[PDB]
């Protein structure tokens, strides 16, 4: 990791700080409130006439 | 890498041909850091008995 921030095959003495190299997949999540509200399509098609 | 895109990968990934440009701002502060000890080793450290 320290060879590729400083590009290079050979690093020298010394303390050096790094570049983030590291990689993980990570999740996906979606979040909504709840649908209470409905739509009134009973009136529409459950009607008596 | 952290400051500019951060978490973004997909932004990351346009941020790789610039390159040498955050090298050069690395390179700039961690010259400024070093100094920094000098200084100080240069004002107290006049005996070392
Ligand atoms: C009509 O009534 C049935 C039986 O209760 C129900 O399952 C159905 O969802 C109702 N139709 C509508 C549009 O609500």
């Amino acid at each position: 990791e320290t060879k590729c921030t400083l590009k290079s095959f050979t690093v020298e003495k010394g303390i050096y700080q790094t570049s983030n190299f590291r990689v993980q997949p990570t999740e996906s999540i979606v979040r909504f409130p709840n649908i209470t509200n409905l739509c009134p399509f009973d009136e529409v098609f459950n009607a008596t006439r | 890498t952290m400051y500019i895109c951060g978490d973004s990968t997909e932004c990351s990934n346009l941020l790789l041909q610039y390159g040498s440009f955050c090298t050069q701002l690395k390179r700039a502060l961690t010259g400024i850091a070093v100094e920094q000890d000098k200084n100080t080793q240069e004002v107290f450290a006049q005996v070392k008995q």
